[PDB]
């Protein structure tokens, strides 16, 4: 149809640098730029820069000129961001988006950021990978989840029953600790009545340490 | 200098048409032809630049007649129009003399970029075109069409083919 | 031997005359209309709230003509009187007619 | 060219109007100016384009006006699926900018927290720390404290709380405070009770536990 | 003091050629427009340097 | 439908920035000219080969 | 060997926004405010002889 | 130049030269002041001072009184917006003006240079120019102050450029 | 480039003035005095393109003080002359800057046609006028007027007097 499938997660230390790929489809590549905002945890978004995939021309934003660079490849359709020497400030998810209208007659500005990157995070830290210890949450309305304790770093992707239970779970903000690593809660409310036909399942899944754990819980 | 202009130029505005040993051919320089449409693009957007909005006015039109209010509810509304029309006459030919103008220097820019670029290795024909003065084979063609061309390289050769 | 590079611009086949500051006409690739010239000759109920007076003018509203009832306690953003409008009442005339039709349709 | 945008956060009922505005500290085109409203995970989705447009797909709810220098977004009828950031955002002059982000918080009616308490697992506890976690689910408004005891011995600064962003359905928040303890000392104290204030409660609750049952 | 225009806002100093105060004045005044703030040009672009 | 300009000749679509159909208007509106038609130049000067 | 002459204009590390035709921002230079926006508040008894009716 | 400098503070346009003697700077006075006395005499036609109006019709109201008060709030409305108009439009005009009344001055520079230079030197293609010769400071300066005579170093140059 | 002009041409608008072996002499070129001519014309008229026509208007002078009514009358021709007034300064100020710049132009084009036609057989003294580097006699000089000069012919005279003594 049209849309913007960005690379997965990446993680690096203070001096090195990254590349962040951003797969488009569904609308002829060479007739629409690209934009890239990118987003501190937390804060709002700032722009990045931009590039044309009809001229090859950019404009970067001069808060990094020098640090990046864009790119684009015809052949896949696909838009790429460079962005060397890594401040932990640069810790943010990074979102491309279609833009601008060129080659084409004209206006007005009906897109112009039409549709997004589902996003990619870039963690720059200096401190090591640690995989997630998966804690049962020990269970008429009752409640049971998974504790994912002491992990470093972010992402924790958890979800249930490969997404078969998507209803009256909330999984919470992962909160840092004075050890530096990360602990998460996630919950379920259910009905305390079904228990012995049902069952559960923790799709925990920490990326940056390749820890598919999918640990089970139960009275 | 070009007399003329390229029908069937359906790439882009601007373009290269060439002539080498390897055969003849055409390919549009994409980089100019934005910058003409950018500003037309843009100088066209704040000219529709959504107009004023406007609700209970004094009345136009009127059945019976009423002598001196009426004849200044007239007189206004007509002396408004009036300008409002030379407003409109006077823009849309300023902003054309200079549309025109816009992408004529675009042209000629061009032009002149690539005639900055052969250096002392060509000479201006006298149509808008360049004699090149060695062996531009399909890659030293595109060489310069995409701001590459080394004439440090072709020096020698262009040179001596010119003089003697 | 040696080579020709040509640069030229594009042409079409049928442009599209305009006037200058200098001359009249003079053809150019492509232009675009700046005054609206035609009217689908209907009005459209949004997003403004029309109101169309029918057989009653606004000022037969609002004293109360008996075929004008159907307006009472009414709003409109535009209110729309019709040529085929008429009074059929206790005849009367408003001194300053036009200044108390303006006044309520404001109101 | 700044975009200062207003209010901070904004708290409406549903069937409201949320009115948010967006000066800009120079002049710009009403074509180069857009709207965007974001639920925090996925990515930022477009409302208005050239300030007065909505993109397709869009509920007429949403629509966008401003001349010049103060841009405006009107939302005409909130729903509770609206609770989300808003930013403006001008590409004019490089660099597009964007805007600090309004916060639209929808105010439905107040409601209790459901708490339940949680024992450490014994998987964990013969790992060699312990973890108490106490879970507030699905309450309205934000505001509610979480008081943490150890046979009534108060505690404080070794719990560590964490709320989840208002619900896009019910608009309602939930919240995990975790008391941290060495295996050494959850296996010394019997009674861990998790007591709870808020506006739902007419007066404080405590859910609690008896260590090893 | 001395002022050559006045307006119900107070007295305004006409060495602008327009103003956005009021639209009633009195004496020898800029003209009244809607626009607060327009900026005139007194320089030319204003282009930084390449790099290296 | 929808418009946001209104006339006795009937609604009038303001995508334009004049209008010649009639010097009362309601709304948001394209401003009334004597011109019947202006065109703006949107390309070069168009030269046959 | 030889010797190098480049002609160049100034730029300055804050500019100012204008518009133009084409153009609905671009950077010069300086520039100048032309339409006064604020006032003093208070009205000023000359050159014009006012007289308050208070 | 696909850009410009910063630090000149000497002018607004200006020369940097490089030879064996070393690298420098120095501003072009005369077309530095002819870019200003057109902005200079162009700002001052714009706000040569405006005109004065006494007594005029009223312009608030506090009653509704119809069909004249409509008649003196549409003129007054009619008034400003067509002043609004004139005044947006000038002011983009006269930018854009004074844009490419600057762009034309660096550029009218370049050209007297090159005509100066005639044969003993080629343009590089980012407005500077590789003279072909000795050139040490006089010489420079001889360019600048537009005394260079060409027919002096033609023979040096012509040599170096061809051969 | 020709930091003055020349009084005295009245053949037409802009010219050529030659010096050779067969003795000096003038002549002007009709084609891009025309062409400057044609568009000062067509712009000319359309600034006195025909007018409008008015008749039965307000009435713009008084006898007594009638207040109100009188008041706006006045107001309403005091702001409409304002602006047509407006409106003409700033027509003139605008069309003169382009018919100077219109005309500027004109004379710097012709010296275009006339560079790229002497291709390499000349140099630009600086003062817009060419040393051609050889032997061009009246019939020489007109070829160059008149759109003819075949450069292919004095290439190897010209390049060599440039090149060498
Ligand atoms: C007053 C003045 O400007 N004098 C200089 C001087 O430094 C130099 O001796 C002379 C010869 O080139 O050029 C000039
Ligand atoms: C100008 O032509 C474009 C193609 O370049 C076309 O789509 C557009 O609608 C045109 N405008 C007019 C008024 O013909």
């Amino acid at each position: 149809q049209v849309q913007l499938v960005q690379s997965g997660a990446e993680v690096k230390k203070p001096g090195a640098s990254v590349k962040v790929s951003c797969k488009t489809s569904g609308y002829s590549f060479s007739t629409y730029g690209v934009s890239w905002v990118r987003q501190a945890p937390g804060q709002g978004p700032e722009w990045v820069g931009w590039i044309s995939a009809y001229t090859g021309i950019t404009d970067y934003a001069q808060k990094f000129q020098g640090r990046v660079t864009l790119t684009t490849d015809a052949t896949t359709a696909t838009a790429f961001l460079d962005l060397r020497s890594l401040r932990p400030d640069d810790t943010a998810t990074y979102f491309c988006a279609r833009d601008k209208v060129q080659g084409r007659v004209e206006v007005g500005s009906g897109g112009r950021h039409d549709y997004w990157g589902q996003g990619t995070l870039v963690i720059v830290s200096s401190a090591s990978t640690k995989g997630p210890s998966v804690f049962p949450l020990a269970p008429g309305t009752a409640a049971l989840g998974c504790l994912v304790k002491d992990y470093f770093p972010e992402p924790v992707t958890v979800s249930w029953n490969s997404g078969a239970l998507t209803s009256g779970v909330h999984t919470f903000p992962a909160v840092l600790q004075s050890s530096g690593l990360y602990s998460l809660s996630s919950v379920v409310t259910v009905p305390s009545s079904s228990l012995g036909t049902q069952t559960y399942i923790c799709n925990v899944n920490h990326k940056p340490s390749n820890t598919k754990v999918d640990k089970k819980v139960e009275p | 200098f070009i007399e003329n202009g390229w029908e069937g130029m359906i790439d882009g505005w601007y373009g290269f048409r060439h002539q080498n040993s390897e055969g003849t051919g055409q390919a549009a320089d994409l980089k100019s032809t934005q910058a003409a449409i950018d500003q037309i693009n843009g100088k066209l957007n704040r000219v529709i630049e959504k107009t004023n909005e406007k609700f209970h006015q004094i009345e136009k039109e009127f059945s019976e007649v009423e002598g001196r209010i009426q004849d200044l509810e007239k007189y206004v509304e007509d002396t408004k129009i009036d300008l409002w029309s030379y407003n409109a006459e006077l823009l849309v030919a300023l902003e054309n003399q200079h549309t025109i103008d816009l992408t004529d220097s675009e042209m000629n820019k061009l032009f002149e970029k690539t005639r900055r670029q052969l250096r002392e290795n060509a000479e201006d024909m006298g149509n808008g075109c360049f004699k090149i003065y060695h062996k531009c084979d399909n890659a030293c063609i595109e060489s310069i069409r995409n701001g590459t061309y080394d004439h440090d390289v072709y020096r020698d050769e262009a040179l001596n083919n010119r003089f003697q | 031997s040696t080579a020709t590079l040509c640069l030229g611009h594009h042409a079409v086949p049928n442009g599209t005359l305009v006037k200058t500051i200098t001359d009249d006409q003079i053809e150019v690739t492509n232009a675009t209309e700046l005054v609206q010239s035609s009217s689908t000759g209907k009005i459209c109920n949004n997003p403004h709230r029309i109101l169309d007076g029918i057989d009653c003018t606004l000022i037969d509203a609002l004293l109360g003509d008996p075929h004008c009832d159907v307006f009472q306690n009414e709003t409109w953003d535009l209110f729309v009187e019709r040529s085929k409008a008429f009074s059929n009442c206790y005849p009367y005339d408003v001194p300053d007619y036009a200044s108390l039709r303006s006044l309520v349709a404001s109101s | 060219v700044v975009l200062t945008q207003s209010p901070g956060t904004l708290a409406l009922p549903p069937g409201e109007r949320a009115t948010l505005s967006c000066r800009a500290s120079h002049r710009v085109g009403s074509t180069y100016i857009a709207w965007y409203q974001q639920k925090s995970g996925q990515a930022p989705r477009r409302l208005i384009y050239g300030a007065s447009n909505r993109a397709t797909d869009i509920p007429d709810r949403f629509s966008g006006s401003g001349s010049g220098t103060d841009f405006t977004l009107t939302i005409r009828r909130l729903e509770p699926e609206d609770s989300a950031v808003y930013y403006c955002q001008q590409f004019s002059v490089s660099p597009w900018t964007f805007g600090q982000g309004t916060r639209v918080e929808i105010k439905r009616t107040v409601a209790a927290p459901s708490v339940f308490i949680f024992p450490p697992s014994d998987e964990q506890l013969k790992s060699g720390t312990a973890s108490v976690v106490c879970l507030l689910n699905n309450f309205y408004p934000r505001e509610a404290k979480v008081q943490w005891k150890v046979d009534n011995a108060l505690q404080s600064g070794n719990s560590q709380e964490s709320v989840t962003e208002q619900d896009s359905k019910d608009s309602t928040y939930s919240l995990s405070s975790t008391l941290t303890l060495s295996k050494a000392d959850y296996e010394k104290h019997k009674v861990y009770a998790c007591e709870v204030t808020h506006q739902g409660l007419s007066s404080p609750v405590t859910k609690s536990f008896n260590r090893g049952e | 003091c001395i002022s050559e225009c006045i307006t119900p806002n107070g007295s305004i100093p006409n060495d602008k050629p327009f103003q956005n105060v009021n639209k009633i004045t009195y004496g020898a005044c800029p003209k009244y427009v809607k626009q607060n703030t327009l900026k005139l040009a007194t320089g030319m672009r204003n282009v930084p340097e390449k790099q290296t």
